[PDB]
């Protein structure tokens, strides 16, 4: 069962360097040709760095000089070293195995988001969405800086019937967000409910009860 | 370095249907070329690898076929879960470049919306600012007019709507209005109206409630 996990993904200054780290499982990085695709937010699919099995490495032009695809044969762990950041390198970044003959990139990482902007962090305000047959129930995530937040309901336990919808830009330069569940209207007296907000980038970790008004 | 240009940028097609996706190239890739699958916020899925060949795991459904410059993806009998993205991608010459994609859309039946409509909360008032949200749930087709009225007077210019991906269980979407002002705005006026038209409504709905 191959899993490759991803981490390092986040925010960062123009100018800056940010790591990301690919975990592998059930082959060999060593052995294979691997590769660094990045998406672009609303955009197709670009490849960036392969790094061969004799240890050759390609890059794309776009990256040639600023990136270093690397393996660490032992770790497992897969790494792609960036420089020199700007805000066309903003995208979901993602490690894949490439094959060499005309065959298949198999698996691939669960991707990891990286923002390039200089603006500063901001954690977001959480209110609630006011319940009044069928009851309509949210959560309103407004005013965070950048992308994204993690809206769940319940600690991941309300999963069915949600709507958790994509990030409007305000012209104020803040992101905001509205999630809604709609729930069997005999439970408003016996069962709470509760949204959880976590956005990474501003540390913010949100648990917000709404209740009927 | 070859250029791909994938065909049709936008397919729309209903549960049952087959599906035909073109990739074509500039220069001979031989058969050096894959299709993935792309749904929304999730990594791709390879599906056909060397042109003709299904990669593990692809239902039966999916198939791949082509040599030189023309190339075929199919779908032979659609699902509610195939809305998604997909992409065509050549190895032959560096660099390694992807197709464009083509988005795919599931054409369901005419469903109108549920309107609900949210007061700001009391939270909210203490910072100074009021946010009303409409809610459209569940509808189909995508194109939704919604009209904010204050007192009967119309809004422009201050509410911002988004849209959720199409669902991957009835292929429907819904939208959230949002109408922005002040909490001096709020308290100056009542009556908070959002008034919805749709194909899927013999007329246009307005729900509304008082401050």
């Amino acid at each position: 069962e191959v899993q490759l996990v991803e981490t390092g993904g986040g925010l960062i200054q123009p100018g800056g360097s940010l790591r990301l780290s690919c975990a592998a499982s059930g082959f060999t990085v060593s052995s294979n040709y691997m590769s660094w695709v990045r998406q672009a937010p609303g955009k197709g699919l670009e490849w960036v760095s392969v790094i061969y099995s004799g240890g050759s490495t390609y890059y794309a032009d776009s990256v040639k000089g600023r990136f270093t695809i690397s393996r660490d044969n032992s770790k497992n762990t897969l790494y792609l070293q960036m420089n020199s950041l700007r805000a066309e390198d903003t995208a979901v970044y993602y490690c894949a195995r490439y094959d060499g003959i005309y065959g298949e990139l198999d698996f691939w990482g669960q991707g990891t988001l990286v923002t390039v902007s200089s603006a500063s962090t901001k954690g977001p305000s959480v209110f609630p969405l006011a319940p009044s047959g069928t009851a309509a129930l949210g959560c309103l995530v407004k005013d965070y800086f950048p992308e994204p937040v993690t809206v769940s309901w319940n600690s991941g336990a309300l999963t069915s019937g949600v709507h958790t919808f994509p990030a409007v830009l305000q012209s104020s330069g803040l992101y905001s967000l509205s999630s809604v569940v709609t729930v069997p209207s005999s439970s408003l007296g016996t069962q709470t409910y509760i949204c959880n907000v976590n956005h990474k980038p501003s540390n913010t970790k949100v648990d917000k009860k709404v209740e009927p008004k | 370095e070859i250029v791909l240009t994938q065909s049709p940028a936008t397919l729309s097609l209903s549960p049952g249907e087959r599906a035909t996706l073109s990739c074509r190239a500039s220069q001979s890739v031989s058969s050096y070329l894959a299709w993935y699958q792309q749904k929304p916020g999730q990594a791709p899925r390879l599906l056909i690898y060397d042109a003709s060949n299904r990669a593990t795991g692809i239902p039966a459904r999916f198939s791949g076929s082509g040599s030189g410059t023309d190339f075929t993806l199919t779908i032979s009998s659609l699902e509610p879960e195939d809305f998604a993205v997909y992409y065509c991608q050549q190895r032959s010459n560096w660099p390694l470049t992807f197709g464009q994609g083509t988005k795919v859309e599931i054409k369901r039946t005419v469903a109108a919306p549920s309107v609900f409509i949210f007061p700001p909360s009391d939270e909210q008032l203490k910072s100074g600012t009021a946010s009303v949200v409409c809610l459209l749930n569940n509808f189909y087709p995508r194109e939704a007019k919604v009209q904010w009225k204050v007192d009967n007077a119309l809004q422009s210019g201050n509410s911002q709507e988004s849209v959720t991906e199409q669902d991957s269980k009835d292929s429907t979407y819904s939208l959230s209005s949002t109408l922005t002002l002040s909490k001096a705005d709020y308290e100056k006026h009542k009556v908070y109206a959002c008034e919805v038209t749709h194909q899927g409504l013999s007329s246009p709905v307005t729900k509304s409630f008082n401050r």
